[PDB]
């Protein structure tokens, strides 16, 4: 017998996570997907499954499943759910109305927090239109904000579309840099290719 | 070629509370983030606050000398954005202008500075 | 988005039955996670029961297991709580609560979007 297990290890425990408008996504599939190495861990922040019971994780197959991973503020990571609003929902990252699969999160200060400032961590504050569900942008065109040309120049109401959280360990735990997984699960009319444990 | 007209200033005594508004014209305030500034004369211009399109707790900033005293509001429906300012300062005395843009979004470090208000006079005293 | 509007609670003596009702509105009620927690006075928001999208799983607070029994009817937009063998501990204000997520973390009052203004039960003895 061989048991490929979902490589779950390389997305949670990764060294560098992505900004949130550059997300980072890795395919799942052909593997066994054990969950019940999360069981024992408490200091996610939130763990939240849509269409699916986190109790069933080991019990159900998927035709195909993506892990995203990146870094926000706290405060944002209520625009990760289906059906929401805010910079990051419309700008960065869009989640499916009818969203399958599973939201964890965690605080990650110690590692991504810097004194004077953190600025590898950016997201994208200005877009003439809104991403949509799994869309990534990662054009750095300046944003014309005024009624005046920017010719792909920084000026005034002429803004370079990404901007850096700079996190710092006393940001307030609203502000602080959170990690975030976003397990997407597939049920197309395919064969599965991602099953619990048998 | 949207127009803003902020109004509610006037004398307050310290301790005191007054509702600035800040009333668009020509164009639609709901899509895009406003901000309220201020400016005592030899000092130079300064955010107050900054409403984004959601209309979020967690969108909406406060400079650093109003946190706890000043909320920030907006009616789309009247087309107008309000400064709440409770606990008046001598040092809050100023020219209250309001500012948009064209982005959806403030962030603690970018507020919209294209469109401005005349501005109102708060004066804080005896 | 979703209001949540509780009832059925009140006096009852020790050893009595009730039987909260929370009528959830303004979104398709099958798409959200139902919950009751419970608030002692100077005390957090305990977790009380949740109950998924298809009225399965459910889930209780080890204080009410086998005692009360939370339900849902995805044709009225209600959850119910049926509270049976009442103890005087079980007085506190009742709270609905739901979310579009089922969270692994089911008993933290921070994994429910949406919170009902809470309803009284007293248990006399
Ligand atoms: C992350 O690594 C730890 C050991 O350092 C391991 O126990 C845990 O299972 C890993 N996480 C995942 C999701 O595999």
């Amino acid at each position: 017998n061989i048991t490929n297990l979902c490589p779950f290890g390389e997305v949670f425990n990764a060294t560098r996570f992505a900004s949130v408008y550059a997300w980072n996504r890795k395919r799942i599939s052909n593997c066994v997907a054990d969950y019940s190495v999360l069981y024992n861990s408490a200091s996610f922040s939130t763990f939240k499954c849509y269409g699916v019971s986190p109790t069933k994780l080991n019990d159900l197959c998927f035709t195909n499943v993506y892990a995203d991973s990146f870094v926000i503020r706290g405060d944002e990571v209520r625009q990760i759910a289906p059906g929401q609003t805010g910079v990051i929902a419309d700008y960065n990252y869009k989640l499916p109305d009818d969203f399958t699969g599973c939201v964890i999160a965690w605080n990650s200060n110690n590692l991504d927090s810097k004194v004077g400032g953190n600025y590898n961590y950016l997201y994208r504050l200005f877009r003439k239109s809104n991403l949509k569900p799994f869309e990534r942008d990662i054009s750095t065109e300046i944003y014309q904000a005024g009624s005046t040309p920017c010719n792909g120049v920084k000026g005034f109401n002429c803004y370079f579309p990404l901007q850096s959280y700079g996190f710092q360990p006393t940001y307030g735990v609203g502000y602080q840099p959170y990690r975030v997984v976003v397990l997407s699960f597939e049920l197309l009319h395919a064969p599965a290719t991602v099953c619990g444990p048998k | 070629q949207v127009q803003l007209v902020e109004s509610g200033g006037g004398l307050v005594q310290p301790g005191g509370s007054l509702t600035l508004s800040c009333v668009a014209s020509e164009s639609s305030l709901a899509p895009y983030r406003v901000a309220w500034f201020r400016q005592a004369p030899g000092k130079e211009r300064e955010g107050v606050s900054c409403i984004s399109r959601d209309a979020h707790p967690t969108s909406t900033y406060y400079t650093a000398s109003v946190k706890g005293r000043f909320t920030m509001s907006r009616d789309n429906a009247k087309n107008t954005v309000y400064l709440q300012m409770n606990s008046l300062k001598p040092s809050d005395t100023a020219v209250y202008y309001c500012a948009t843009d064209l982005g959806g979004y403030c962030s603690d470090s970018n507020y919209p500075r294209a469109w401005w208000g005349q501005g109102t006079q708060v004066t804080v005293s005896s | 988005q979703v209001q949540l509007v509780e009832s059925g609670g009140g006096l009852v003596q020790a050893g009595g039955s009730l039987r909260l009702a929370c009528i959830a509105s303004g979104r398709t009620f099958h798409s959200y996670v139902m919950a009751w927690f419970r608030q002692a006075p100077g005390k957090e928001r305990e977790f009380v029961a949740a109950i998924s999208w298809s009225s399965t799983p459910t889930y209780y607070g080890e204080s009410v297991k086998g005692r009360f029994t939370i339900s849902r009817d995805n044709a009225k937009n209600t959850v119910y709580l049926q509270m049976n063998r009442l103890k005087p501990e079980d007085t506190a204000v009742y709270f609905c609560a739901a979310d579009r997520g089922e969270s692994y973390y089911y008993t933290r009052p921070t994994e429910y979007e949406f919170w009902g203004q809470g309803t009284q039960v007293t248990v006399s003895s």
